[PDB]
C-alpha cells in the first residue's frame, strides 16, 4: 500500500500549495540564561505571566517569573541544547490544552501532543489549564453510585460521582492495581476515564495501555503521560492538563472520573521547579503554597448542578448534571499518615482508602484497612441493596481484627467469641479478588448475601474462593433474569430477599465447591 | 584555535569567559591545560552573557586566572564496543590499567534520551542466577532491575562478583560493572578476581574512585550506561553492576552544593528523583535487546526512610534485603529470605510449582519464628510431635539455601557451586515434605545441589 | 499483529517522505540561491514595503 | 551585567538635564565618561579599593570637560555607591529615556543589498504610521537573507527574507 | 509483512529521485513567486540522487 | 598513622570555607567536605613491589609498602546520621564503635561488636586467630539473640540458659 | 605587597623525624634542635593508582582481645574509630 | 485616572510604580483591568522610589508588566448591615450567590 | 548587583548640589514602610536611640545607622504612614 509514490508526491505538493507566503508581526526576546531547566529571556515586553513562549524547536517554556527587566520561564522538554542568543516568540496564549471527545481513547503528553504514534488529535477548541473551580452556589450534592468493581470498596468505601477518594498507602501495596482496575469498569458506564501518570517509569505505563487496550477499557479513556525522565516542569503540570480535559467533560453534563497517579510525586516536581527559581521554602523544603498546589486541584473535582451547566452550555443541555470524580494516590513511608504531604491531602479529600502493607503481604489483596479508611459522602452514594448488605462489615472486619489480634495470647478462649473471630476470618477471606476481574453490583451482591446471612457458616474449612466462583457460575447460569434486575435499577425488596434466600438454599443443596 | 579564558577558580568550579558568539552550550566539554597535564571541564550553566560556570573533571590545583580554554563541541563522549572489553577505564574513557591505549572504532557522547514507552519490549524471561536462595526467594526477568539493600559488610559486593562470574561462564554474555564512588583496594581485588577466574575477558569497567572531583565520581553512571547501551544495540542481553546508587546521589549532593542550588528536604539537592529517574530510565529492554541491572544499595543508619534508598524504591522491580545478623551467624549469602521481594513472583510468571515452593519455604521459616520463644521459655521437649518437626525442617531449610561461591574461595578455601533453578526447587520442595527429614542439619549447611547433602551426611 | 504492521508501516512512509522533504527543500534553496534577480528583490520588497 | 542599577541613575541624570535644557550637552558628557570607563589603565584602577572619595578624585581629574552639575556631582554619587563600571549602560538607558520623551523610534532594516530610497522612504512612511512616532531608520547589508528584509521595531520584528520562509516552509512540511 | 514493506520502500525510493525534481523547484517558484528558472537543473544532479 | 579528631579538621574547614562566603551545606558544612576526607584517607594504601622498584629506580626489590591508617571520629549522643560521620562511614573499609553504656558498666575497652564492622576480616589475621575467631562471633551473637530474656532468666529452658551465661563469660 | 611564590606547600621528610614532635609546617617543637630530615615532600599528593596497589594480606597488632580477634586490622586498611566523648 | 504601572509579577505578587509624591498608602486598593475582569491588588509593602509591592485579589495570570494601575484612596471595602443577611459574599463584598445585588447603605 | 535606597530623586538632589549637607541636619524623608520597621533618608545628626518624631503625635526609635539611611521601629500604628514624609 506504498508502492503510489505518487501519494507521497501528492501529499509533499499539497503541503507546498498550502504554504503561505505573507509573515506578521510577532514580538521577540533573546535568550540570556539557561541552566538546571530554567531560562531567563531579556525583551518580551508584553510577555504576560502563565503564557507560552516557543522556543526553536517546536517546544515551549511558560513564563513564570515577569522581573523588571527579565522573563524567568521553565522549559517544556530537554532545555540542554538551547542557548544564549537563541531569540524566542511570545505566543499570544496562556497555557492551553487540547480537549474534546477526539482525544478521547489516546494516548498523549502534558501538552496535548499525542506521544502514541497514530495521528494528530481532532479536539474541539482549547481549555486554560490554571482554570478556577465551581462556585459554592453552582454545586450539588454527590447522590449517585460510581463502582470501582471490587468488593472491599464497593461495600465498605462507597464512592460517589463528585467525590475525591484518596488512595493512600506504603509503596508496592497495589495502589495503581485499584486505580486502573476502577478505570476498567467504567468500561460501559456513561462515566469517561482519564489517567493521569505522574513520575511513572515508562515500562509501567506500556504495561497500563497494553491491559487498557486488552480489556477493552481504552477507547474510553484519556492517558495523559510525563514520564520520570522528562523535564519536571511536564511533571508538576500534568495533572492540570488531566483536569482540564475531564473538566471539559464535566461542563457539559456528562461524567467523568480521573485518576492522579502519585501526587506526591507532582509535589517533588514542584518543589524542584521552585528551589531551582529561589523561592522560600516551608517544612520539609516544600514551597509554602504546597498546599495550594494540591487544594486548588481537588477542589475542580465537583458535581455541578443543572442551572450551571445549562448556562455555561447557553442552554444547549438542560436537565443533565456535570461530575468528576477524583482518586488521587499518595505514597507514605512506613505508613506514617502524618507526614506533611499525605495529612494535607487528607485535609482536602474527603475520605481514604488506606492500603496496609502488612495486609498485602500476607495475601489480602486488595489491602484496604477498615477503621483507618471511610467515605463522608457515604451511604448517599451507595446502591439500595448494597447499602442494605453491607451496613455491619466494616466494624464487624475491624472488630474481627482487634478480637483477632487478642487472640494470639489466649488459648482456649470463649466459644461465643470463637464464633465471631471466624465469621470475621470468613469475610476477610471473601473480600479478596484476582486482579483484573471487576464485580458487578449483583454478583458482589448475593456474595455478600451469602456471607452476612450464614450460608457460609457451613464452608468453615478455607475452600472458600471455589464456593465464591462457584456460586457466581450457579447465578450466572439459571437466574440471569434476576441479575438483571439487580444490575438495572440496585433495589431491594422482600420479594428480593426472598430470591435470594431461594438462590442461595438451591445452590448450597444440590452443588459443589 | 582557543578562545575562552579562565575567570574564577573556586575549589572545583571553574568560570570561563568566551565571545558572546560562541559561547558552548551546556554539558559541552571544555578543555586546558593544567600546566603539563590535560584537564577537561563539563559546563553545567550558561549563567550571565558570555560566562560559563562548568565543573572539573581532574583536580582543579594548579589552575590560574587568564589560563586559555578550548571548547570541545561535543558532549563528554567515551570509546564504546569490544575494543573496551577487559579493559578498566576512568569517566572520560581513558584506560586506567597501563596496557595502553584503548584501540576504539566509535565515540558515544554519555547524555541521550531514553527510549520512549513505544520502543519498550515487554519481556518475562527470568535470569538464572547460580545462587539458591535469590533464584528461589526473588526471580527477576531481563530488563528488570536488582537493589542489593543492606548495611556495611553484609555482602554486596561480593554477591554482585558472584552474578558478574556466573553469568559470565554459565551463560556466556557480556558484563558492563560501573564503580561510582569506587574504593581502590576494592576495585583492585575485583580486577584481580576477575582476572583470575578467566572471566576478565567478558566484563567492561569504569571507575570513579572516591578520591574524585565529585561529578567525575557523578558522570561513571552514565559512562558505564553508554557502554551497556552500545552493547545493547549490537543485539546482546547486557547485564549492567552498579557498585553504590547511595554514593552516586551523595555525588549528585555535592556537585549540587558546589553550584549553589538551594538545598532540599535533607541537604539532599532538588534534582535528586530526577537524576534517579535520567539514571534508571535508560536501563530498560527494547525490542532490539536489553540491559539487566542489578545495583547496589547503602542504607545510610538503618531506616528506608531518607530520601536515597526511598527514591531509588520506586524503580526496582526486585529487592534482596542483606542482614548482618545471618551474616554473623555463619550464614552466606546473608539474605533474609522473608523481607525481600520481587513483583515477577507470581503464579502466572514463575509457575505454580516456583511460586508454592516459595510461599512454602516462607511459611516454614515464619512458623519457625514463632515457635522459637516457646522453645527459649519452656524449652523444645514441650513442642507437639508435628511442630518438633516444623522445627526440624525450618531448621534444615535455613542452611539449605545458604551457599559457596567461587569469588568466596579466598575466604574460606572451599570451592563454589553452581545450582540450577530445577534443583533448587527440587532441593526445597524435598526437604519440606519430609524426605530428607533422616539427615543431620550439617549435611546442608554450604552445600550445592540436594546430591551434595546426601553425599555429606553419606561421608559425615 | 495487523495493527503493529500498520504502525511500522506508518513508521516507514513518515521517513521517507522526511527525507525527500529536506533533501526538497534544500534543493529549493540552492535554486533560489542561483536563480534571482533585481527585478524580482524589488518585488520582493514592494510586496513588503505594503503593510 | 547591571541595567538594574543604571536606571536609577539614567532617570535622574535625564529627568534633570530637562529641568536645565541640556539634554543634548549631557548625552556627550555621559559619552565621555562612558569611554573613560573602557581604558584598560582605568578599569584596573576602577577595581582596586581606594576610598570612594579620592577614588572620585581620581576620575574627575581624567575629564575637565564636565559641567560642576554633572561631572563633580553625579560621578562622586556613583563612586560613592561603587557604580562607576555602571556608565557604559548609564549612558544607554538616558538615550532610551530620550528618544521616549521625544516621540522617536530608532527602527532597524536588514537586507541583502540596498533599498532604492523609493523603497527606504515608503518604509518610514509606513512604519510612522504603524508606530506613532518619527521613525530614524538604519540599514545593514546582511547576506543570508539573499532577498526581501527584516524590519526590527524593538521586540517587534517583521521578517520578509526568503531565508526567514524557506526555513518556515521546512517546518511545514 | 516486514519483507513486503522492505522491498516497498525500496521500489519506491527510486521513484522519488524522480519526483525530486518537481519538488524542489515548486519550493522555489512557491517562495520567490517568480517563475523559476528552468534548465537551472545545471546544479541538480547532485540534489537527484 | 593515627588521625585524632578529623571532626576537628572538618569544623577548621568548616570555618575556613564560611569565612570565604562559600555557599553553605548541611549543618554549615561545605559541600567539599566528603572531597576532603576521601583524597586524605584514599591515601592510605598498601602498593605493591612493581611500584617500589619503579618509583625508587632500584635499591629495593621484592618488597611491598603500606600505610594503614585509623582516623578518630567523635558523635554526638551516638547519632551516626550526621554529616562528617556519614562521609568517613562510608569511605573507611570499617568502623571500630565505641559505646559510653558498655564503657560506663565496666567493658573496656568498649567495642560494641556486631554493630561494628572490618570488611578485610580474616585476610588480616594469623591462621590460628582465624581459627579460633569464629567460635567467638558465634557465641557473642548467639547471646545478642538471647540477651532479651536476660532479665527474665531463671525462667527460661537450661538449654538456652546454657548460651546465656556462656556469652556473659565470653563478654 | 604580597609576592607569589610558585611553590606548594612542602614538608621535611626522613628518619630522621622519628622520635620528634613536630608542628604542621615540620617545625621542631619539642626544642631538642634541628631535624635530621631526608628532604622535602608535597603536601598535597595523588593517591597511588588502581593497579599499583596489592591485596591487604599482613596484620597489625593491637594487642586487645577484643579488636584483633573480632575486627581485625591489616596493613595498608583503613579503619574508623567513632564514638562519643 | 490611573497613575501606575505594573513593574513585576512573579507569582501572586505583584509590584506597581507610582510617581514620587502619590505612593499608596499601606492597606490601600488599587485595581487593573486584567483583560476584561477587573483584579483588586492590596497593598503590602512600600518599596524605595515608589514603587509598591502587593497581593492580588484574585488570579494572577494574564498580567503584563506595564499595565495601568488604579489607585483607590482608601482600603477594602465591604457592605454592611441588614442587608447583607442571608446573602454570601466573598472578601471584597461581592455577591457570589446568584440572588443580584446586595442593596447596602453603607460601606 | 543590587540597589541600596539610593533613587532617582535623591540622587537629583544629589545631582543639583552634593553637599547637601548645607541643609538642615536635623530633619530626613521616609524611604521605605514594611511591618512596622522604617527606612529613613537624611537626619545626619541622628544618634542611635533616639526618638524620631513623625507627622501626626508618633515616635520612631532609632536603631540602626548606617551608611546612608536610618533604620528605625514605629511606636504606634504605622500604616497611616507614606514615603517622603
Ligand atoms: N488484587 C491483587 N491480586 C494479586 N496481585 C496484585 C493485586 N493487586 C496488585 N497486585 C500485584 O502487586 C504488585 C504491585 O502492584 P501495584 O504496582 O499496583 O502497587 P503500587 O503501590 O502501585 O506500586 P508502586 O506504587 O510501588 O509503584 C503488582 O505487580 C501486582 O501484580
Ligand atoms: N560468601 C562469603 N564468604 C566469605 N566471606 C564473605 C562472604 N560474603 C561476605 N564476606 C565477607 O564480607 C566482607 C565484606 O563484604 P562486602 O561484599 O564488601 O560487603 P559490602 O556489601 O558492605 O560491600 C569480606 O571481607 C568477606 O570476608
Ligand atoms: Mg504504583
Ligand atoms: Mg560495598
Amino acid at each position: 500500500m506504498q508502492l503510489n509514490s505518487t501519494e507521497i508526491s501528492e501529499l509533499i505538493k499539497q503541503r507546498i500549495a498550502q504554504f503561505n507566503v505573507v509573515s506578521e508581526a510577532h514580538n521577540e526576546g533573546t535568550i540570556v540564561s539557561v541552566s538546571d531547566g530554567v531560562i531567563r529571556i531579556h525583551g518580551l515586553a508584553d510577555c504576560m505571566q502563565g503564557e507560552m513562549i516557543s522556543l526553536p524547536g517546536n517546544r515551549y517554556a511558560i513564563a513564570l517569573n515577569l522581573e523588571r527587566d527579565s522573563v524567568g520561564a521553565v522549559v517544556m522538554g530537554p532545555y540542554a541544547d538551547l542557548a544564549e542568543g537563541m531569540k524566542v516568540k511570545c505566543t499570544g496564549r496562556i497555557l492551553e490544552v487540547p480537549v474534546g471527545r477526539g482525544l478521547l481513547g489516546r494516548v498523549v503528553n502534558t501538552l496535548g501532543a499525542p506521544i502514541d504514534g497514530k495521528g494528530p488529535l481532532d479536539h474541539d477548541g482549547f481549555s486554560a489549564v490554571e482554570a478556577i473551580a465551581p462556585g459554592v452556589i453552582e454545586r450539588q450534592s454527590v447522590d449517585q453510585p460510581v463502582q470501582t468493581g471490587y468488593k472491599a470498596v464497593d461495600s465498605m468505601i462507597p464512592i460517589g460521582r463528585g467525590q475525591r477518594e484518596l488512595i493512600i498507602g506504603d509503596r508496592q501495596t497495589g495502589k495503581t492495581a485499584l486505580a486502573i482496575d476502577a478505570i476498567i469498569n467504567q468500561r460501559d458506564s456513561g462515566i469517561k476515564c482519564i489517567y493521569v501518570a505522574i513520575g511513572q517509569k515508562a515500562s509501567t505505563i506500556s504495561n497500563v495501555v497494553r491491559k487498557l487496550e486488552e480489556h477493552g477499557a481504552l477507547a474510553n479513556t484519556i492517558v495523559v503521560v510525563a514520564t520520570a525522565s522528562e523535564s519536571a516542569a511536564l511533571q508538576y503540570l500534568a495533572p492540570y492538563a488531566g483536569c482540564a480535559m475531564g473538566e471539559y467533560f464535566r461542563d457539559r453534563g456528562e461524567d467523568a472520573l480521573i485518576i492522579y497517579d502519585d501526587l506526591s510525586k507532582q509535589a517533588v516536581a514542584y518543589r524542584q521547579i521552585s528551589l531551582l527559581l529561589r523561592r522560600p521554602p516551608g517544612r520539609e523544603a516544600f514551597p509554602g503554597d504546597v498546599f495550594y498546589l494540591h487544594s486548588r486541584l481537588l477542589e475542580r473535582a465537583a458535581r455541578v448542578n443543572a442551572e450551571y451547566v445549562e448556562a455555561f452550555t447557553k442552554g444547549e443541555v438542560k436537565g443533565k448534571t456535570g461530575s468528576l470524580t477524583a482518586l488521587p494516590i499518595i505514597e507514605t513511608q512506613a505508613g506514617d499518615v502524618s507526614a506533611f504531604v499525605p495529612t494535607n491531602v487528607i485535609s482536602i479529600t474527603d475520605g481514604q482508602i488506606f492500603l496496609e502493607t502488612n495486609l498485602f503481604n500476607a495475601g489480602i489483596r486488595p489491602a484496604v484497612n477498615p477503621g483507618i479508611s471511610v467515605s463522608r459522602v457515604g451511604g448517599a452514594a451507595q446502591t439500595k441493596i448494597m447499602k442494605k448488605l453491607s451496613g455491619g462489615i466494616r466494624t464487624a472486619l475491624a472488630q474481627y481484627r482487634e478480637l483477632a489480634a487478642f487472640s494470639q495470647f489466649a488459648s482456649d478462649l470463649d466459644d461465643a467469641t470463637r464464633k465471631q473471630l471466624d465469621h470475621g476470618q470468613k469475610v476477610t477471606e471473601l473480600l479478596k479478588q484476582k486482579q483484573y476481574a471487576p464485580m458487578s453490583v449483583a454478583q458482589q451482591s448475593l456474595v455478600l448475601f451469602a456471607a452476612e446471612r450464614g450460608y457460609l457458616a457451613d464452608v468453615e474449612l478455607s475452600k472458600i474462593g471455589s464456593f465464591e466462583a462457584a456460586l457466581l457460575a450457579y447465578v450466572d447460569r439459571d437466574h440471569a433474569p434476576l441479575m438483571q434486575e439487580i444490575n438495572q435499577t440496585g433495589g431491594y425488596n422482600d420479594e428480593i430477599e426472598g430470591k435470594l434466600k431461594g438462590i442461595l438454599d438451591s445452590f448450597k443443596a444440590t452443588q459443589s465447591w | 584555535m582557543a578562545t575562552g579564558k579562565i575567570v574564577q577558580v573556586i575549589g572545583a568550579v571553574v568560570d570561563v569567559e568566551f565571545p558572546q558568539d560562541a559561547v558552548p552550550r551546556v554539558y559541552d566539554a571544555l578543555e586546558v591545560q593544567n600546566g603539563n597535564e590535560r584537564l577537561v571541564l563539563e559546563v553545567q550553566q550558561q549563567l550571565g552573557g558570555g560566562i560559563v560556570r562548568t565543573i572539573a573533571m581532574g583536580s582543579s590545583d594548579g589552575l590560574r586566572r587568564g589560563l586559555d580554554v578550548k571548547d570541545l563541541e561535543h558532549p563528554i563522549e567515551v570509546p564504546v564496543g569490544k575494543a573496551t572489553l577487559g579493559r578498566i577505564m576512568n569517566v572520560l574513557g581513558e584506560p586506567v590499567d597501563m596496557k595502553g591505549e584503548i584501540g576504539e572504532e566509535e565515540r558515544w557522547a554519555i547524555h541521550r534520551a531514553a527510549p520512549s514507552y513505544e520502543e519498550l519490549s515487554n519481556s518475562q524471561e527470568l535470569l538464572e542466577t547460580g545462587i539458591k536462595v535469590i533464584d528461589l526467594m526473588a526471580p527477576f526477568a531481563k530488563g528488570g532491575k536488582v537493589g542489593l539493600f543492606g548495611g556495611a559488610g553484609v555482602g554486596k559486593t561480593v554477591n554482585m562478583m558472584e552474578l558478574i562470574r556466573n553469568i559470565a561462564i554459565e551463560h556466556s554474555g557480556y558484563s558492563v560493572f560501573a564503580g561510582v564512588g569506587e574504593r581502590t583496594r576494592e576495585g583492585n581485588d575485583f580486577y584481580h578476581e576477575m582476572t583470575d577466574s578467566n572471566v576478565i575477558d567478558k566484563v567492561s569497567l569504569v571507575y570513579g574512585q572516591m578520591n574524585e572531583p565529585p561529578g567525575n565520581r557523578l558522570r561513571v553512571a552514565l559512562t558505564g550506561l553508554t557502554m551497556a547501551e552500545k552493547f545493547r544495540d549490537e543485539g546482546r542481553d547486557v547485564l549492567l553492576f552498579v557498585d553504590n546508587i547511595y554514593r552516586y546521589t551523595l555525588a549528585g549532593t555535592e556537585v549540587s552544593a558546589l553550584l549553589g542550588r538551594m538545598p532540599s528536604a535533607v541537604g539532599y539537592q532538588p534534582t535528586l528523583a530526577e537524576e534517579m529517574g535520567v539514571l534508571q530510565e535508560r536501563i530498560t529492554s527494547t525490542k532490539t535487546g536489553s540491559i539487566t541491572s542489578v545495583q547496589a544499595v547503602y542504607v545510610p543508619a538503618d531506616d528506608l526512610t531518607d530520601p536515597s534508598p526511598a527514591t531509588t524504591f520506586a524503580h526496582l522491580d526486585a529487592t534482596v534485603v542483606l542482614s548482618r545478623q545471618i551474616a554473623s551467624l555463619g550464614i552466606y549469602p546473608a539474605v533474609d529470605p522473608l523481607d525481600s521481594t520481587s513483583r515477577q513472583l507470581d503464579p502466572l510468571v514463575v509457575g505454580q510449582e516456583h511460586y508454592d515452593t516459595a510461599r512454602g519455604v516462607q511459611s516454614i521459616l515464619q512458623r519457625y519464628q514463632e515457635l522459637k520463644d516457646i522453645i527459649a521459655i519452656l524449652g523444645m521437649d514441650e513442642l507437639s510431635e508435628e511442630d518438633k518437626l516444623v522445627v526440624a525442617r525450618a531448621r534444615k531449610i535455613q542452611r539449605f539455601l545458604s551457599q559457596p561461591f567461587f569469588v568466596a574461595e579466598v575466604f574460606t578455601g572451599s570451592p563454589g557451586k553452581y545450582v540450577s533453578l530445577k534443583d533448587t526447587i527440587r532441593g526445597f520442595k524435598g526437604i519440606m515434605e519430609g524426605e530428607y527429614d533422616h539427615l543431620p542439619e550439617q549435611a546442608f549447611y554450604m552445600v550445592g545441589s540436594i546430591e551434595e547433602a546426601v553425599e555429606k551426611a553419606k561421608k559425615l | 499483529a495487523q495493527a503493529e504492521i500498520e504502525a511500522e508501516r506508518k513508521r516507514a512512509r513518515e521517513e521517507l517522505r522526511k527525507q525527500v522533504a529536506i533533501l526538497a527543500v534544500a534543493g529549493a534553496e540552492k535554486i533560489i540561491e542561483r536563480s534571482v534577480d533585481e527585478a524580482a528583490n524589488s518585488d520582493i520588497v514592494d510586496k513588503l514595503v505594503a503593510e | 551585567e547591571f541595567i538594574t542599577v543604571a536606571r536609577p541613575y539614567a532617570k535622574a541624570a535625564f529627568d534633570f538635564a530637562v529641568e536645565h535644557q541640556s539634554v543634548e550637552r549631557w548625552q556627550d558628557m555621559l559619552a565621555f565618561a562612558a569611554e573613560v570607563t573602557k581604558n584598560e589603565q582605568m578599569a584596573e584602577l576602577l577595581s582596586g579599593a581606594l576610598a570612594p572619595e579620592t577614588l572620585a578624585e581620581s576620575f574627575i581629574a581624567v575629564a575637565g570637560e564636565q559641567l560642576d552639575e554633572n561631572g563633580q556631582n553625579l560621578i562622586r554619587v556613583m563612586a560613592e555607591n561603587g557604580r562607576l563600571n555602571a556608565l557604559p549602560d548609564v549612558l544607554e538607558q538616558f538615550i532610551h529615556l530620550r528618544a521616549v520623551s521625544e516621540a522617536t523610534a530608532e527602527v532597524d532594516v536588514i537586507s541583502a543589498a540596498a533599498l532604492s530610497e523609493q523603497q527606504l522612504a515608503k518604509i518610514s512612511a509606513a512604519m510612522e504610521k504603524r508606530l506613532s512616532r518619527k521613525v530614524k531608520l538604519n540599514a545593514k547589508i546582511d547576506k543570508s537573507v539573499m532577498a526581501g528584509v527584516i524590519i526590527r521595531a524593538g521586540d517587534m520584528v517583521i521578517d520578509g527574507s526568503v531565508r526567514g520562509r524557506l526555513e518556515r516552509l521546512a517546518d511545514v512540511l
